[PDB]
């Protein structure tokens, strides 16, 4: 298919801080892959981001109404909606999969079907911390509310040397151990 | 509860 | 920061496909099916949970039709520079012949939001088992889209993630096969 596309898209993001401490509230609206206009609640009125939205940040503050309506959407829209889901998603803990395994010379640790994404993995060789030839694949999202996570170990390991991946996350109350020997 | 949903603005004409 | 929760959608032209969906996080957690009508909760617990009333979806979604045919006639008829996706095959856990897994076909940083990805088993398109997720969000205004199909780790078996889009010259090919 050859014909044009013309493509809009309004997203209204809620940013929280130290809980609902502090909240953001930003109102952008796109035009094909360019941001065109925006409303963002630490600025309290519409601004045109390109050429193309500025007939949208002079009609739109023109109406005192909607000035208003958007000004209180941090408690409306955003502490309200933050709420709603608070026990499954802001609360939501999945223990992570803890595997070692060697994958030529790397020596692999796999952390799987983890939530939420904030995760810590330490390598220990024979007890000690091995904080250099450390490489991981970065925390993957796989898109069904669990994450997963690759740290490689670059090292050609002698016999009797016992390897550590050592994983700590909200989910647990303390650190999971898997233990790999040459 | 229910999710917010917050309501789309008609456009300068 | 800590959380970000994200009310985005999008309406597309000629196609005439919207799309409604909320991301806590860059997760779904939910969209509003435009043919049905109705609320399609990311995974069943949240349904048990929360609520959703999807005219509100329904009349947003009239407001993005009626807004782009503004922007469109407003830019001279500027249409969307195709930008083809970052293709990548990989598991949900790590693999182990008999056990169960499922192979996920990431399709990131594209526009416009329609793709059509086939998964081949064994160079046969395999359309059962197979479940997708609605164009998800990025920052840089381009969209991501997941395709999972559940598998069972063998020795005799390749998989292969088919995708066509506007911006790329050829289907894209990403191979995946189970390895020693
Ligand atoms: C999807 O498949 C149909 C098959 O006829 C094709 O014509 C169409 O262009 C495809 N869409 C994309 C986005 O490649």
């Amino acid at each position: 298919d050859t014909r044009p596309r013309f493509l809009w898209q309004l997203k209204f993001e809620c940013h929280f801080f130290n809980g609902t401490e502090r909240v953001r509230l930003l109102e952008r609206c796109i035009y094909n892959q360019e941001e065109s206009v925006r409303f963002d609640s630490d600025v309290g009125e519409y601004r045109a981001v390109t050429e193309l939205g500025r007939p949208d940040a002079e009609y739109w503050n023109s109406q005192k109404d909607l000035l208003e309506q958007r000004r209180a959407a941090v408690d409306t829209y955003c502490r309200h909606n933050y709420g709603v889901g608070e026990s499954f998603t802001v609360q939501r803990r999945v223990e992570p999969k803890v595997t070692v395994y060697p994958s030529k010379n790397l020596l692999v640790c796999s952390v799987s079907g983890f939530y939420p994404g904030s995760i810590e993995v330490r390598w220990f060789r024979n007890g000690q911390e091995e904080k250099a030839g450390v490489v991981s694949t970065g925390l993957i999202q796989n898109g069904d509310w669990t994450f997963q996570t690759l740290v490689m170990l670059e090292t050609v390991p002698r016999s009797g040397e016992v390897y550590t991946c050592q994983v700590e996350h909200p989910s647990v109350t303390s650190p999971l151990t898997v233990e790999w020997r040459a | 509860r229910f999710y917010k949903t917050l309501r789309a603005e008609q456009a300068s004409q | 920061e800590e959380h970000v929760i994200i009310q985005a959608e999008f309406y597309l032209n000629p196609d005439q496909s919207g799309e409604f969906m909320f991301d806590f996080d860059g997760d779904e957690i939910f969209h509003v099916d435009m043919a049905k009508k109705e609320t399609v909760w990311r995974l069943e617990e949240f349904g048990r949970f929360a609520s959703f009333e999807a005219q509100g979806a329904l009349a947003n979604i009239a407001v993005d039709k009626a807004n782009l045919e503004i922007m469109t006639k407003r830019s001279n008829y500027t249409p969307i520079t195709n930008v083809p996706p970052e293709v990548t095959v990989l598991t949900n856990s790590p693999v182990e012949l008999r056990e169960p897994n499922v192979l996920i076909c990431f399709i990131d940083k594209f526009t416009p939001p329609v793709v059509n990805v086939t998964w081949l088993r064994n160079g046969k398109p395999v359309t059962t088992g197979v479940s997708e997720t609605v164009f998800l969000p990025r920052e840089d205004h381009l969209f991501r889209k997941f395709h999972y199909l559940p598998f069972l780790p063998s020795t005799e078996d390749v998989y292969d993630c088919r995708v066509e889009h506007w911006g790329l010259d050829e289907p894209l090919l990403k191979h995946w096969e189970f390895d020693t």
